[PDB]
């Protein structure tokens, strides 16, 4: 009520939908602990007495 | 005791009179200014005769 400005606005008009009630899915991490370390010798200098 | 107490929806208006605006896009820059210094020299001395 106090001041005129020009406003350009887009209005968006879109939904979306599932279909398939089917999902499999993985949490996947460690890639760093894997590949910047030892794997297999390190384990064996762990059973070193 | 078991019963229907209260609900919820997902209403929402048609904003066809613009009563929202939503969020709001402008032009920004930002400036940055890199000076150069001198840096200090290497001499060969010679004889003057």
């Amino acid at each position: 009520g106090h001041q005129v400005t020009r406003e350009i606005a887009a209005i968006p008009f879109n939904l979306h939908v599932n279909n398939i009630p089917f999902a499999l899915e993985f949490k996947i991490t460690g890639f760093q602990k894997v590949m910047g370390e030892t794997q297999f010798n390190g384990k064996l200098a762990d059973l070193k007495p | 005791d078991l019963a229907v107490i209260g609900f919820e929806l997902d209403t929402r208006f048609t904003n066809t009179n613009r009563r929202q605006r939503g969020h709001l896009l402008q032009t920004r820059a930002l400036q940055f200014r890199h000076p150069i210094p001198m840096h200090a020299p290497v001499t060969l001395p010679m004889d003057t005769m």
